[PDB]
């Protein structure tokens, strides 16, 4: 998917379902007391939004502002794409809740 | 500093400006080297014209310093990064080459001029990609192409002629020295006309002499083989182009007409395909909304959705509190529907799954005799809000209570209850929230408390089986954990009561 300059790829308080892959131009992840500041500018081959994937329906919120600083071409791993892959492998589901798990644990 | 934007409209406004010395330059410079009568005759107006050219040569060298370029989807603005970008490409070779001072006022020095000519054909790409007319454009470029090609055929049969000698024979160009050939009106138009003739290969040239004459007029025919052949290609594909959509709509007709005559099917029903298609025509309705969108991307199409579709959505009652995320997903979820005049959208008793939002058109609530109407469905007005929701109880049963039927043509656009289904996966509270309004218009209605004591179950003899199997898995890993916990303080149990025990019973020893 291609961003047009100034887009939103993530929005605060907006579901999260989507897994992000810059490969080409930068991101901008906008927060501050005036907020709309940069606070930290992400080039190609980064990758951010990856927990939104094991959360449920509804489980996971946008905690910032993600503004494309130019043309940003993303790559982007939908939720329900990796729910329909993770079908065919118990093992690795079974990892992947685990790891939400132990996500939710430590943070909280 | 100041950095121009290619995709930016001054930059376009720049192109209009250097095209026009390079086009100049391109029929000019030939014509005066070869018609002497042309360079002495207006020597002052060229000496101004030749002046304002260069300066536009030695401006567009400063413009392609100054003309960013996107890097990382950044258009880039640094100074040095530009010239850097320009200096080492052949471009800057040709443009330099191109405005390299003469150090006579003969138009054959100036011929390096003829160099940076990628400015000229730019401008004319560019203009056909902004052109709203993109094929009489193409057609008037086409024809420009072929007139500079005759003029210059024009110039070198002139060349020629002055080379051979002036009436040294019949093929070349007639005696200078004589007043009724020689002067410039005549002797330009009738090169004209002589490469005109000669290129187009219609009519009949004058025959050459000499060996050197027939090698010219070949080349001149060769030459003007690739031009016409290239010219009814240019228009052939164009033709191709403009009657490509009227092909494949009559190929979408003349198959279903094949497939009617086929299947015998009734001449009512007949009629009333064929009047569908030309409805789909007059109106400009052939090509469907889906695959018109599908390469946009789903932020752009949500964009595009929102500015049709949500100020009547958000008229549907149950929708009136759902989130702004929601809704975005359930106006990229509606489906365009068009139906005939006289058409039912759905009939009294029959399943109903699916929201009507209407966009156009009028819609009447009729009776089971399809005249007489009850009330009046207009734009903007839905209909079969509660079949999509999954009520718990519902004295309707997911069935249509009212005939509805399109007075005329009406466009409608459709939410079923599998797509309001995937829109509240990643939206619970919303899902509970719909359920409930529309829980309370069933009360309202009469229409509610039902199946309280009915179910109805699917599972299969196996898959219920499983649950048995997986019921049994879960307690053993229990069985340990129960005990574990419970050992481990039971063990802890033993030791603490035991040493107040002995404690106390030595504590007896000492009472008597």
């Amino acid at each position: 998917v291609v961003y047009l300059p100034n887009d939103y790829v993530c929005k605060k308080g907006e579901i999260g379902r989507e897994m992000y892959i810059i490969q080409a131009g930068q991101v901008q992840v906008l927060g501050g007391p005036d907020g709309k500041s940069v606070l930290v500018t992400l080039k190609a081959g980064s990758v951010f939004g990856e927990i939104s994937l094991l959360a449920v329906g509804g489980g996971n919120r946008r905690t910032a502002n993600v503004v494309a600083h130019g043309f940003t071409n993303l790559f982007i791993l939908d939720k329900k794409d990796l729910n329909e892959i993770l079908v065919h492998y118990p093992e690795s589901q079974k990892l992947l809740r685990k790891k939400a798990r132990r996500m939710l644990r430590s943070n909280n | 500093l100041f950095v121009l934007d290619p995709a930016g409209d001054w930059y376009y406004c720049w192109l209009f400006v250097i095209a026009m010395p390079v086009l100049y330059n391109w029929c000019l410079l030939v014509a005066r080297a070869c018609f002497s009568d042309l360079q002495k005759g207006y020597y002052l107006v060229w000496l101004v014209l030749d002046y304002v050219s260069d300066v536009v040569y030695i401006a567009d060298l400063f413009i392609r310093l100054r003309t960013g370029f996107l890097e990382q989807g950044l258009l880039v603005k640094d100074t040095k990064k530009l010239r850097d970008n320009y200096i080492h490409t052949l471009q800057f070779k040709l443009d330099v080459a191109s405005i390299i001072p003469t150090d006579i006022h003969s138009p054959e020095v100036r011929f390096n001029r003829l160099l940076h000519f990628a400015r000229m054909f730019e401008f004319f790409d560019r203009t056909e990609t902004r052109t709203n007319y993109p094929n009489i454009f193409r057609i008037s470029n086409l024809v420009l192409y072929i007139l500079v090609i005759i003029h210059w055929n024009a110039c070198i049969y002139y060349a020629i002629s002055k080379s051979i000698g002036f009436g040294v024979d019949t093929w070349v160009y007639p005696n200078i020295t004589d007043p009724e050939y020689g002067y410039l009106a005549r002797e330009y138009i009738y090169c004209l006309y002589w490469s005109t003739l000669t290129l187009t290969t219609i009519g009949e040239t004058p025959p050459p002499v000499k060996d050197e004459e027939y090698l010219f007029v070949i080349f001149d025919f060769l030459i003007g083989v690739l031009i016409f052949a290239t010219i009814v290609g240019n228009v052939g594909s164009m033709i191709s182009n403009m009657n490509a959509t009227r092909a494949e709509f009559q190929a979408k007709i003349d198959a279903v007409k094949h497939y009617m005559q086929f299947r015998k099917v009734s001449k009512g029903m007949e009629a009333k395909v064929i009047r569908w298609f030309d409805y789909l025509w007059t109106n400009k309705k052939t090509v469907d909304e889906r695959e018109i969108l599908k390469n946009l991307p789903a932020k752009l199409r949500a964009e595009i959705a929102i500015n049709v579709h949500l100020s009547t959505l958000k008229k549907v009652r149950i929708f009136h509190d759902c989130e702004a995320g929601l809704l975005v997903e359930l106006v990229l979820k509606l489906r365009p529907q068009v139906f005939s005049p006289g058409d039912y959208i759905c009939r009294k008793g029959d399943i109903g799954k699916e929201m009507y939002i209407i966009k156009e058109g009028k819609l009447a609530v009729v009776a089971d005799d399809g005249v007489t109407q009850y009330a009046l469905l207009s734009a903007g007005s839905c209909f079969g809000e509660i079949s999509i929701l999954n009520i718990k109880g519902s004295k309707m049963g997911n069935r249509r209570t009212a005939n509805i039927r399109s007075l005329g043509y009406s466009d409608l656009f459709c939410l079923s209850k599998d797509d309001l289904m995937e829109a509240v996966t990643e939206y619970p509270d919303a899902k509970k929230v719909l359920e409930e309004r529309g829980r309370e218009i069933l009360m309202k209605e009469g229409l509610l408390d039902e199946n309280e004591v009915a179910t109805s179950m699917e599972v299969d003899v196996q898959e219920k089986l499983g649950q048995l199997e997986t019921n049994m898995e879960t307690l053993y890993t229990r069985f340990g954990r129960l005990l574990a916990e419970y050992t481990g303080a039971q063990q802890k149990l033993k030791q603490r009561i035991t040493v107040l025990e002995t404690k106390m019973k030595q504590n007896n020893e000492d009472d008597y």
